[PDB]
């Protein structure tokens, strides 16, 4: 997340959490980080995972 | 995304191309398959300028060169047609074959492709035209050589054990009234200049 | 089972569950062949129609 | 009844099926046409399990079996495309020409016009691995015979007016160059050990 | 290589060297292993890579 933070300053298209897959996909997004998402919908949807 | 033609259609069409014709009593499955989608078959072949005739009354299908966008033409000149044109020596045998074919059809019906003849019967027939070089070895050799050439065009099965052969019914669509007429015309033309 | 074993050796992503399960995990009895069988029984009628 | 494919596309298709190839050097305008209309091409071919591979660097179009993945028989079997296994002489010449093409593109880049290779140097190269049938005349004759056969597969031009020849970019996509180079190195090493 | 040998023993068509990818590809193969391939070499006559 910190690396993505640095990369968000420097890139117009910061592929977030890309290294996690290893190059396949960057699943996370800026909106989740600003939301401080801990993980996917934990079963509920009232931002309990936010 | 993709619209792969019926793989079954692909099998039947590719086989049919592989052999130029296709006979029911031998391979009824692809035969019926093409009967099932003759239009799709046609449009598949149409880019190639190859077209399918049909003979249900004897159980046959086959290709035949289209004649469009370069009108008429000597069909054989087409790139894809894969063999050299029949030559009137062959045709001389062809006529005899057709005679026997139609004669047998007119007494056993049209219900089989099993029109058969024994090689030795041909011998007198050719002997009249190709003459009598007086040596069964030479004449029978030339006879089998002709027959071979024809099976190259697919018209007749090669000799069996009993020195007997089966005429492929496609012969009939070769010895057309119309085509025979063009042939007789060109032949009388040749006669008129030979004199 | 063996296929799942091999890919399981690696396959650390689990990029999305749908593939992993439907192909690697679950045995297959989709009825493509059976549906063709049915479709083919009707070819006979189609031929009389033609 | 049915509409008819564009004549130019049908032309290119038929040529490409006679020779498995179409090229900027042979039908360059057909080459442009098919490049603008590849979907039409593949659509025409796909019922037959045929499809083109393309080479825009070297201006070469070529065919290739289109069959799908994971077949029941580990390697494809295709009703139309019968396979050949070349005699050593031919295979060796092909490997020679292949590494020749590779060297030419190494020194000249990709797509650079081929320089001509001399029969005068070929006969030595054949001599490297084939010994001698009895005379230089026989060497040259069989070299030209095999060159004719190779041109038959479209992999080379005809023996030119100056006893050189040119390579066909179809070489850039042979079946398995590893087979060629393994055999080539093995052959030269074998002769080096034998001598 | 050893894991690939096992997978060859087990499976009809294993994804060789799957680990390097991460789970979605294979780029080594049966015959390469049979012939001891190691790299491209010069790719014109060089047998060292094989």
């Amino acid at each position: 997340t910190l690396v993505d933070a640095l990369m968000t300053l420097l890139l117009a298209n910061p592929r977030y959490n890309l290294a996690s897959t290893g190059g396949h996909e960057s699943d996370r997004d800026l909106i989740s980080y600003v939301r401080g998402v801990s993980g996917p919908g934990d079963g509920g949807e009232g931002q309990s995972h936010i | 995304s993709e619209t792969r033609t019926l793989q079954k259609i692909r099998e039947a069409t590719q086989e049919l191309l592989k052999y130029g014709l296709l006979e029911e009593a031998s391979k009824p499955n692809l035969y019926r398959i093409v009967l099932s989608h003759p239009e799709e078959v046609t449009r598949i072949l149409e880019p190639l300028d190859l077209d399918i005739g049909i003979d249900e009354i004897r159980g046959l299908l086959y290709v035949k060169v289209r004649l469009d966008e370069t009108p008429a033409q000597d069909e054989w000149a087409h790139p894809l047609v894969r063999r050299q044109r029949l030559n009137l020596e062959q045709s001389l045998l062809v006529a005899i074959l057709r005679q026997h074919f139609v004669a047998w059809e007119q007494e056993s019906g049209t219900g089989a492709s099993q029109a058969q003849i024994a090689i030795d019967d041909l011998l007198p027939q050719l002997q009249i035209y190709l003459g009598d070089p007086g040596s069964e070895s030479k004449e029978r050799t030339r006879l089998l050589t002709l027959l071979d050439q024809l099976k190259g065009h697919g018209l007749v099965t090669s000799p069996d054990a009993h020195e007997r052969i089966v005429i492929r019914p496609i012969i009939a669509h070769l010895a057309d009234p119309i085509n025979l007429q063009a042939l007789l015309a060109w032949l009388r033309e040749q006669i008129a200049q030979q004199t | 089972a063996f296929t799942l074993l091999n890919r399981a050796a690696g396959l650390k992503q689990l990029n999305s569950i749908d593939e992993i399960f439907r192909e690697l995990v679950l045995d297959d009895h989709s009825a493509f062949d059976r549906a063709a069988e049915v479709a083919n029984s009707f070819d006979g009628l189609t031929e009389i129609h033609q």
